């Protein structure tokens, strides 16, 4: 099939064109970042990790602005966070995140990969270590609070 | 489909971010928009037993594609078994495509074939189940059939508790063990292939 | 012993038949390589 | 060609052996060859990172390393020379790929290169008689299998290459057909289909419309309003009283009285002639162009949609693309089944050469304008020749006994059509089908003859078991 041959050639042309030849949603910062990232990745043998870092940087523009609460030995940051939540929560540690919802719940992301959505009340339990239960990688407090 | 104490939907987006919300909005996130964050995956949380440590994965429809199967496998992995849903038609085309689909890759050693929609067609159904028995011993733990419920007063002779009972009776531990064994053997085969290539050089 | 000798004569005939079958199989094997080369010539 | 590879692999050129150690020669098709040639050292990283290119190379059994790419390019070019698989169509494909890769160097090298001996139809006959010998050997060594092999050989022997030929009426097709056959035939208001077949009798079987086909024509006359005028003129000579089912006139000596308006009642003229052209088991279908549309166009597109294994479309050298011709060519281009039909600019004389090529350029630009996408490259599906039938028809018996046969185009057109009997996709597909049939009959014979050896082995095992039982009985 010569028609199929022409179609094969056109498919290859379209694929190369779509991969290497596209100007982004420029005239705004958001995708000028993507153009810079593309500049950083045609042939410069750049590392898998560099590529993923650039991808995550691009994503950052569409996502939750992350602000971190830096507490001292214990400077009463727990009470401050409770005040921010309205409702109150809580030996330390997991990476813990304050996010918005319509109800108070906690998502426990485990190290084994699994997660679970459950009551905010259980937060303490998953912070405190156990001997033979899935150890949590991170904790995600969801709350119906503006500014989250 | 995963277990919880309430009905939730978690929408995982491609950008990485997620959102937890009511199952009611599911439709909105399925139907795509031009500007709204394109979703990576959807996560229905429900207070249903059998979602306790046997979570369910909705797969693409087999739109007459021979390489759809391997593409799906490449997309999403670590599937211990499956429920193959088919209508009354059990033609040879379906047998061959099921064979290339499963290939032990996706349905290995214990997975169900489910004939649907008995109500639309008995002696005919009996003949069809006999046909399936001899044809489709590919799948394990008999190919089954029915479905009607949900404001049917009966709720039953829909064989639905037969499927449910199987899903309960699954020996999850054995499934996990065999799957991991299979994957480790595959990786060993790959590594040996590479090594022998070098040796041949 | 006599039955064994009768079977031995029958097995001389059967040995010839087996050898003819082997010859046919070798001919067919040759034919298949010839066919593959004929296919190769096409493009 | 080490200088070429130095040009295209400036610094990354490797120490490599310039010869096609190709082991299949059918490993990849012409578009794939063009893609592999367009992996010039400036595109190679992008190509190797392209998933589609990796898939392609895995299909061809390539790596994505520099060395294997260059070696494959070497082998492709040496096949382009020696086994001579590519034509200017390979250059077409590279021009198409120039969307991505401005690979002028390999383009020019393929252009300016002593090509080779071509040898097509002799090789076709050689391979076909090879397969015939294999069929005979399979028949030698079962009755069902031998009958199957005989029927397969009968099917593949002397089998039905159909050339449909079409075009607008003033462009003219009967004149070109006469010159292709190298003598006169029927014809030097309109229409009827004409089927030139090869047959023992020299019939000219004729078909008229049915009652229902004429009813369809009269229904459409209400709407066409020029067909209605012509039908008013025609029904004055009432041969209508061309009725219910069967009008099969079996013979005639090409009476041109039908040109006096009776051909409007004729739909299908089925000639069985003796001409060396058709003696080679070729069959031609000449098709109406312009009027009595109602069912004659339906049967035209029936005959073309039916078996027709090649399509030639004729346009006169000075037709302004003939909007109906353009619509037909567009329909042809969108039909993926057509697979590189042919165009002949008939009446190649009366028009300066290199002005004829301007006409072809205008034709292709129009066809591209009717297909606005990469669809434009579908016009590269068409081949163009430029033949003048008058000169070739004259050389046989007429005025121009001085050689105008060549310098007209008819010799080259005939060579083209005969090449389409091995270079055409149909001949190769038929050879592939014959090979598959021989392989499967071979497999059947293998089953049959291996079962005999298996039975003999089972009998020997049974004899051994009987001897063991006798020994056990003696011990007891």
């Amino acid at each position: 099939g010569s028609h199929m041959q022409i179609n094969l050639l056109n498919d290859f042309i379209k694929a190369y064109e779509n991969t290497y030849s596209v100007s982004f949603d420029d005239s705004f910062k958001g995708r000028i970042q993507e153009l810079c990232k593309e500049l950083n990745e045609p042939f410069m043998h750049a590392s898998y990790a560099l590529e993923n870092e650039l991808k995550e940087l691009v994503f950052s523009l569409d996502k939750n602005v992350n602000i971190a609460i830096i507490g001292q030995f214990s400077s009463g940051k727990s009470s401050l966070l409770n005040l921010i939540l309205g409702r109150d929560c809580l030996v330390t540690f997991k990476p813990t995140f304050l996010r918005y919802a319509k109800e108070y719940f906690l998502r426990v992301e485990f190290e084994d990969g699994s997660d679970i959505i459950t009551n905010i009340e259980k937060l303490a339990f998953y912070t405190d270590q156990r001997n033979e239960v899935k150890q949590a990688k991170s904790l995600h407090i969801f709350a119906p609070i503006p500014l989250l | 489909l995963r277990y919880a104490k309430e009905y939730f939907l978690r929408v995982e987006f491609e950008d990485g971010s997620d959102i937890i919300t009511n199952i009611e909005k599911l439709a909105f996130y399925t139907d795509q928009r031009n500007e709204v964050k394109q979703a990576k995956s959807l996560h229905i949380f429900a207070p249903i037993p059998l979602l306790e440590k046997i979570t369910l994965v909705d797969t693409p429809g087999l739109n007459a594609n021979e390489n759809d199967t391997l593409t799906t496998l490449d997309e999403l992995k670590n599937i211990h078994g499956a429920i193959w849903l088919s209508l009354i038609d059990n033609a040879g085309k379906k047998s061959e495509e099921d064979a290339i689909k499963a290939n032990l890759e996706l349905l290995g050693e214990n997975s169900i074939c489910v004939l649907n929609q008995k109500d639309k067609l008995e002696l005919d159904n009996v003949l069809n189940y006999a046909k399936s028995v001899f044809l489709k011993y590919f799948n394990e733990l008999i190919a089954i059939s029915c479905k009607e419920a949900k404001d049917e007063q009966s709720y039953e002779k829909s064989n639905f508790q037969s499927l449910l009972d199987f899903l309960t009776q699954l020996d999850t531990t054995v499934l996990k063990e065999k799957f991991v064994k299979r994957k480790i053997l595959n990786l060993c085969e790959i590594l040996e292939d590479e090594n022998q290539l070098f040796v041949g050089i | 012993e006599k039955v064994l000798q009768s079977l031995k004569n029958q097995d001389a005939n059967i040995l010839n038949s087996f050898e003819e079958n082997l010859e046919k199989i070798e001919k067919l094997k040759q034919l298949e390589m010839g066919l593959l080369n004929a296919d190769k010539l096409h493009h | 060609m080490k200088e070429l590879f130095q040009k295209i692999w400036q610094n990354e050129l490797q120490f490599l052996n310039f010869d096609a150690k190709f082991q299949d020669k059918s490993k990849l098709d012409t578009a794939e060859c063009a893609i592999i040639l367009s992996v010039n050292k400036d595109n190679y990283e992008r190509y190797f990172l392209l998933k589609e290119f990796q898939e392609l190379c895995k299909k061809i059994d390539l790596r994505v390393d520099i060395f294997s790419m260059q070696n494959a390019q070497i082998c492709i070019l040496n096949l382009f020379k020696s086994g001579f698989i590519s034509k200017q169509d390979l250059l077409k494909a590279l021009k198409i790929l120039e969307k991505i890769s401005k690979n002028t160097e390999i383009f020019d090298f393929i252009l300016q290169e002593k090509v080779q001996s071509i040898d097509q139809k002799a090789l076709f006959q050689n391979d076909f008689k090879e397969l015939n010998t294999i069929n005979l050997e399979l028949q030698k060594l079962d009755e069902n299998l031998k009958s199957r092999l005989q029927k397969t050989l009968e099917k593949f022997q002397n089998l039905e290459f159909n050339i449909a030929i079409t075009g607008v009426m003033n462009a003219g097709k009967s004149s070109l057909l006469n010159a292709l056959l190298k003598e006169d035939f029927l014809g030097v208001e309109t229409a009827n289909l004409t089927v030139l077949s090869y047959g023992k009798s020299e019939e000219a079987k004729i078909y008229f419309w049915d009652k229902k086909e004429w009813q369809n024509i009269l229904e459409s006359s209400h709407f066409n309003a020029d067909l209605k005028e012509f039908i008013d003129k025609l029904d004055k000579s009432v041969n209508i009283e061309p009725l219910i089912q069967n009008i099969a006139l079996c013979e005639l000596k090409n009476f041109s009285s039908a040109k006096n308006k009776i051909s409007a009642l004729i739909k299908k003229i089925e000639i069985k002639s003796h001409l060396e052209f058709l003696k080679n088991n070729i069959s031609i279908v000449d098709t109406p162009g312009l009027d009595d549309v109602v069912v004659q166009r339906e049967i035209v597109t029936n005959e073309y949609l039916r078996e027709s294994d090649f399509l030639i479309h004729l346009m006169n050298a000075s037709q302004s693309l003939t909007q109906k011709d353009a619509d037909f060519l567009v329909h042809c281009l969108l039909n993926s089944r057509l697979s590189k039909f042919l165009i002949v600019l008939t009446k190649a004389d009366l028009l300066s050469k290199k002005d004829l090529e301007e006409v072809i350029v205008y034709t292709k630009e129009s066809l591209k304008s009717r297909l606005v996408d990469l669809d434009e490259n579908l016009v590269e599906k068409i081949d163009f020749l430029c033949v003048s039938a008058k000169m070739a028809s004259d050389f046989y018996k007429g005025l121009a006994s001085k050689e105008s046969l060549q310098k007209s185009g008819m010799q080259e057109f005939e060579n083209y059509l005969f090449n389409e009997l091995y270079a055409g996709e149909k001949s190769k597909i038929a050879l592939r089908a014959y090979k598959k049939e021989l392989h499967l009959e071979l497999k059947n014979i293998l089953s049959e003859y291996e079962m005999q050896n298996r039975l003999i082995k089972e009998n020997k095992q049974g004899v051994s078991e009987e001897n063991q039982k006798l020994l056990l009985e003696l011990q007891k």
